[PDB]
């Protein structure tokens, strides 16, 4: 089905649709999908097993559909809520460190972060 | 549709310009701020 | 009298009723039939917001709603079976393209001086292709000068004619072996397929110059 | 000729009434059930607001 | 007139010709359509009115072809 | 204020309701349409936000 | 930057509105130090 | 609802209606010169 | 006239040219199909419609151009 | 008097041939923007834009080709 | 005589009709080989695709060449 | 006379080259959404180059357009 | 005489058949520009006069039959 787990949690350890932020774009997966790696950017991501639909935010990881169906799907961190105000103020201040600062690529990332947050 | 070549293109243009000139005004000053005005309404009901 | 000045008189009458006898409760839940030009309203607001995006913004909405309204009826109208078409009338919708043009050109020198002409440098390159860049962007600013013009009436006019020359030769084809007239039914469906078309290139159309004109516009209110 | 244009006209009201009116319909309904529920909702609002 | 009469037969089917590209183009559309539609799912409610869009406006042009074929031929 | 819970009772057209009233009520309505038609800057917030923004694009 | 770290970045830029448990934070702070030693010889104990 | 709001056509709309004056005239020459015919 | 008669079957073959197009074209909407479905086997129900409506809308370009050709040879 | 004509009414035909790129060419831009939504379904507002202006001047070139067609067939 | 001429060279100008077809067989079937590589069992669902479209690509094709056929026998 | 069908026919033939930057164009827009959708970020560099793209393939095509009036009216 | 200057002025026609390769030459190299630029978003400083190397070079094509058709036309 799905594993869909962190390291000290799992979300979602048979899974029908689950649409996913990668190194490609954005994938949709349905049923049999043909076996993948990717690697999953940073992402918002949807998991719906059955009509069920869940929304999470996720912190990127690697995805994987497996031959046998069992889609891992590997992140560090997570729900979409849980993510979700003050962390704008504070993107808005890592933005302003941006300009200074390892460190530079740490900013960027945080802008990346940003644009992360901006989707929500 | 079939069509020939008029030479009453000005006699035709002037009634076409005039179609412009009077949607233009009325549209502008009238009827789309009424929708504008439909949208104000509805939003300061909103508000309050 | 003169047919085109008879179907500008039934389009005027047509448009103020759509805008008073539409929602003449004037209800703040809105009437059913204005639902549809407030999202066609809103979709034009906030794109003439994007594109133009000058403070004029919204002072050249109502152009370029007329400019969305006009297209829309005159594409209704126009495909009426036993209607006068307008559009039949290339002149009135060439004209207005050259004089929207014209506006363009004055504007772009009212607003950026006689360095309106710097919109057609585009940026540094070698020496020996700086006034090519010139030459071959201010060819493509008065082929822009044609080009939305000849696009509406090319669809339009081939359209009506399209269906015209068909329909008069399923009705001959009707006429000669009786039995192809039972089972007619096909050819007077791709007519149909037709008309569903031409009524789709029709709405499509008076979008496609609100937003193309809208381009215009934003190279004229602002430079580049 | 042109009778065969007019019953291509008749053909095309014909899918409009049976596709489009009915989804016009439920388009419109949308629309105007969430704007009555936002109207009748910032009501109630403002009704709480005196209590409080 | 022998000859202006076989010229309008001659001239549709040269006309003809352009009706190739507006052929190719639907195809080329609805390949696109496919594709983006496997790597998605659910991308298609979207997608598939660009589609029709997109059908129309390569269509339209090899309309035009058309009128011209059906003017040489028919008159 | 207890009047005023009455009045909400007792006044609120909670249905559909005309535009010319709620200019007469509030010409607050009438000065911001001219200022909005004025300033050339037709968009509306809110009607975005808290109704659809009926966008096609 | 390696993968793992623009991950990790991202995911302690994630754990902020806040709500977050201590362990979430843990997880995104930890305070460290990391030697490096030499073929011996060692680089100082430099926070990681 | 039906009310005139004033707009400034003749500094909003001003270089539209110059060339649509400008074109008028033209049009009278362009249907002059066509009905020779 | 002979070279009326001609005309005909001259202009009737450069019709047939513009079917080419179309051979193209249904080809291209099923190389997708095979493409797509080998990328997700279980998206093949949805698109499957989405694929049949693609070839009946490029053959329909090739339609007109057949019917010009007829329209030639037994006109 | 004859041929001149039936220049006229042959060059229309092979003129009409240049119609063909166009619609292939707009295909082409609607197959690039069902890429682009699918892989970011977020760019679509700012694509729309661009799409619809290289339909725009992808179809011009057609037009222009039109207007030798026109000025052959009712001139 | 002129008329049967004009039956050889015209029945010529149709055959060029044929060489879209023949591309269109192959594009079918390029795909046929880069899906069965890609999921290596797309095989039993796709067969009946494949010959449906190799019989589609094939068939714009016979309608050019019975056209031809037409012109050249009578 | 001959010299008079033949400019009529030239510009015909000339005409055709129109079709070369109907093709172009799509190619250059096409490549600008493909990269845009890529980046999310480039199109502030790229939006400039796609222009030029764009002119010089709509360039050729006014070539032959420019050659299709010289023959017509010419 | 009529007939030589008749096959100069078709000759020419025939010449400007040419250019349209060059036309989608000159796309093929831009739209791997911007390709390029994507991968890397640095490659550009380099690539970028690299690309007008490449774009001078497939426009000499159309150039050379431009010549020609020159030659043919005005000669």
């Amino acid at each position: 089905k799905l594993q869909f787990a962190l390291p000290h949690e799992t979300l979602y350890s048979e899974v029908t649709q689950v649409n996913l932020p990668a190194k490609s774009g954005r994938i949709g997966v349905l049923a049999n999908h043909v076996p993948t790696v990717e690697q999953l950017l940073p992402g918002v991501v949807e998991v719906m097993e059955g009509s069920n639909s869940k929304k999470f935010f996720i912190s990127g990881g690697f995805a994987t559909v497996q031959p046998d169906s069992q889609l891992c799907v590997t992140a560090i961190e997570a729900p979409l809520e849980s993510f979700s105000e003050n962390i704008k103020n504070l993107l808005a201040e890592a933005k302003k460190n941006v300009s200074s600062s390892r460190e530079a690529a740490e900013a960027a990332i945080q802008v990346e972060v940003l644009e992360n947050l901006q989707s929500v | 549709m079939p069509q020939l070549v008029p030479f009453y293109f000005m006699n035709q243009l002037t009634y076409g310009f005039l179609l412009m000139i009077t949607l233009l005004i009325l549209f502008s000053q009238f009827f789309l701020p009424m929708i504008l005005r439909l949208y104000v309404s509805r939003l300061f009901i909103s508000k309050l | 009298l003169t047919t085109f000045s008879l179907y500008t008189i039934i389009v005027l009458l047509v448009i103020t009723s759509l805008y008073t006898l539409t929602n003449n409760n004037n209800k703040i839940i809105g009437s059913r039939w204005l639902i549809s030009q407030e999202a066609i309203y809103d979709t034009i607001m906030n794109m003439t917001k994007g594109q133009i995006g000058g403070k004029n913004w919204g002072l050249y909405f109502p152009m370029i709603f007329t400019l969305f309204m006009f297209i829309f009826i005159a594409n209704l109208i126009s495909m009426i079976p036993y209607s006068f078409a307008l559009s039949a009338h290339l002149v009135f919708i060439i004209s207005l393209s050259i004089v929207i043009w014209l506006g363009n050109t004055i504007l772009g020198l009212y607003k950026h001086g006689w360095v309106f002409f710097s919109l057609f440098v585009p940026a540094g390159t070698p020496l020996p292709l700086v006034p090519l860049l010139v030459i071959i962007e201010t060819l493509s600013y008065f082929a822009r000068a044609i080009s939305l013009g000849l696009r509406l009436g090319s669809n339009i006019l081939a359209g009506h004619l399209l269906m015209v020359i068909l329909a008069g030769l399923t009705f001959n084809f009707m006429l000669i072996n009786l039995f192809t007239l039972v089972f007619g039914f096909v050819p007077l469906a791709m007519i149909l397929a037709i008309m569903m078309l031409e009524f789709a290139i029709g709405i499509i159309q008076g979008y496609v110059w609100a937003i193309l004109t809208a381009s215009y516009l934003k190279d004229a209110v602002y430079l580049h | 000729d042109e009778s065969i244009l007019l019953l291509t006209f008749l053909g095309f009201t014909g899918l409009v009434a049976k596709y489009l009116a009915p989804a016009y319909k439920d388009f419109a309904d949308a629309r105007m059930k969430k704007v009555s529920d936002v109207l009748n909702a910032s009501r109630n609002k403002h009704v709480e607001a005196v209590k409080d | 007139m022998q000859l202006v009469l076989a010229a309008k037969y001659i001239g549709a089917g040269i006309s003809t010709i352009g009706l190739l590209g507006a052929g190719i183009g639907i195809a080329i559309v609805f390949a696109a359509l496919i594709n983006g539609v496997s790597r998605n799912p659910s991308i298609k409610d979207t997608v598939f009115p660009m589609a029709i869009l997109g059908f129309a406006l390569s269509e339209a042009t090899g309309l035009f072809c058309l009128m011209v074929s059906f003017l040489l031929l028919f008159g | 204020l207890q009047s005023t819970l009455d009045n909400i009772q007792s006044a609120r057209p909670f249905d559909e309701l005309t535009v010319d009233d709620l200019t007469k009520i509030k010409p607050e309505i009438d000065a911001k349409v001219e200022e909005m038609v004025k300033k050339g800057k037709w968009d509306v917030p809110g009607y975005k936000d808290r109704f659809g923004n009926l966008n096609v694009m | 930057i390696s993968y793992a770290a623009y991950l990790n970045v991202a995911a302690q830029a994630i754990r902020s509105t806040e709500l977050q448990t201590a362990s979430v934070l843990n997880r995104s702070q930890t305070d460290a130090f990391y030697t490096q030693y030499k073929n011996a010889s060692e680089p100082t104990p430099i926070t990681k | 609802m039906l009310k005139r709001f004033p707009t400034p056509i003749l500094k909003v709309y001003w270089p539209f209606f110059v060339a649509g004056a400008a074109v008028y005239y033209g049009m009278s020459k362009a249907a002059d010169l066509s009905s020779n015919t």
